[PDB]
């Protein structure tokens, strides 16, 4: 039951860097029949399964970008990506083939970029919703840097902090940034007895929240 | 062109078991070893065992004997993996990979997300998010996935073809039930010009619905 270990766990560099992932195994990898090194890297993307990058150690697959470079010999490996590109960021996971296979924990690529404030929508809810007698206020906080950020409903100028569920994307595999979705959830009933209902959205690019609002008997 | 076809979604009791399948196609079955791999959040990938379809032999990792086991039918060329005494430790994505001669290569299945749970399947209501009532250079439309169970959905737009300016949002789990969105941004001179549909799936209840986005 051969163990493998990486690391980092999770590095951030901006595009263009250099990055050095490790992976140690707890037996010699090098078969002295076949005078191969039975290890290979993967890449996992969210919700893609995970594709190969290297095996037998330093053997590129072929159709992988020339920036990915394996090494290594006996137990310890490394996966360089000589020059990062945005649409790299990924989970990396090395993968033993000597004695059964065994994966290591991965390590989690992100990219580090300028910081960008966020574009906020907000959107009533649909009158289909409203004729199958929900009623769900939604607000979107798009393409922002960094990851952290803030949000406050206000309901008649009044803060609102039931019924509130916020859901980040993943890093954005083009620019870099992060978006946020944030969800107020209301029975129709309840959504009918108030009037005004607002999204504040505070980041660091500024001091002043971004707000969005609308009033219901505007529809 | 090889391919592993993995079902989307299974939704099992606790303490019940489950045979996932992985139909192969487009190589000789027998040829190739036939892995699984368990994904979590907690564990990442966790190798599970595998089978050569030539001899019907198997190995695991010692976590998973006893809990997993491996078979295959060759003339169906499709490989099972049968998990018993089920735990919400054991929901998770599932894999088959099927092993080329050439290490150059292996193939993996798309991944049947498995949930242990005695819930109801419910389908998901989807809801097309317009701009409120009321103009700028661009406009984001969104889409509303509300109160499905279990995971996963996939969302498209256009059928994919509108893929730039999309966001899409991990689901939130309230109550048994899960909720996702997903916003697209394109030019006014586009929308609504043009048609702008979410199309949403939810393979546990086998819904494929398209929602257009129309202007309030």
């Amino acid at each position: 039951d051969i163990v493998m270990t990486q690391s980092p766990s999770s590095l951030a560099v901006s595009a263009g860097e250099k990055v050095t992932l490790s992976c140690k195994s707890s037996q010699s990898l090098f078969n002295s029949r076949t005078r191969k090194n039975y290890l290979a890297w993967y890449q996992q993307k969210p919700g893609l399964s995970p594709t190969l990058l290297i095996y037998w150690a330093s053997t590129r697959k072929s159709g992988v970008p020339d920036r990915f470079t394996g090494s290594g010999s006996g137990t310890d490996f490394t996966l360089t990506i000589t020059s990062v590109q945005a649409e790299d960021l990924a989970v990396y996971y090395c993968k033993q083939s000597y004695y059964l296979r065994t994966f290591g924990g991965g390590t989690k690529l992100e990219i580090k970029r300028a910081d960008a404030a966020p574009t906020v929508s907000i959107f009533p809810p649909s009158s289909e919703q409203l004729t199958s007698g929900g009623a769900s206020v939604v607000c979107f906080l798009n393409n922002f840097y960094p990851k952290d950020i803030n949000v406050k409903w206000k309901i008649d100028g009044s803060e609102r902090q039931n019924g509130v569920l916020n859901s980040w994307t993943d890093q954005d595999s083009k620019d870099s940034t992060y978006s946020m979705s944030s969800t107020l959830t209301l029975t129709k009933d309840e959504y009918e007895r108030h009037n005004s209902y607002t999204c504040e959205a505070t980041h660091k690019t500024s001091t002043s929240p971004i707000v969005k609002s609308f009033n219901r008997n505007e529809c | 062109e090889v391919q592993l076809q993995q079902s989307g979604a299974e939704l099992v009791r606790p303490g019940a078991s489950v045979k996932l399948s992985c139909k192969a196609s487009g190589y000789t079955f027998t040829d190739y070893e036939m892995h699984w791999v368990k994904q979590t959040p907690v564990h990442g990938l966790e190798w599970i065992g595998a089978i050569d379809p030539e001899t019907g032999g198997t190995v695991y990792n010692q976590k998973f004997k006893g809990k997993a086991t491996l078979t295959a039918d060759i003339s169906s060329t499709t490989a099972y993996m049968e998990l018993r005494s089920l735990t919400s430790e054991d929901s998770a994505v599932y894999f088959c990979i099927s092993e080329d001669i050439d290490e150059s290569k292996d193939y993996w299945g798309q991944g049947t997300t498995l949930t242990v749970s005695s819930a109801k399947t419910t389908a998901p209501s989807v809801y097309p998010l317009a701009p409120v009532c009321g103009s700028g250079s661009s406009v984001t439309l969104g889409c509303l996935v509300k109160g499905y169970f279990p995971e996963p959905v996939t969302l498209t737009w256009n059928s994919g073809s509108l893929s730039s300016g999309v966001h899409t949002f991990p689901a939130v789990l309230q109550s048994d039930l899960y909720t996702l969105s997903s916003s697209v941004t394109v030019t006014s001179s586009t929308w609504p010009s043009q048609s702008i549909t979410c199309n949403v799936a939810h393979p546990a209840s086998s819904t494929k619905v398209d929602k257009k986005i129309e202007p309030r």
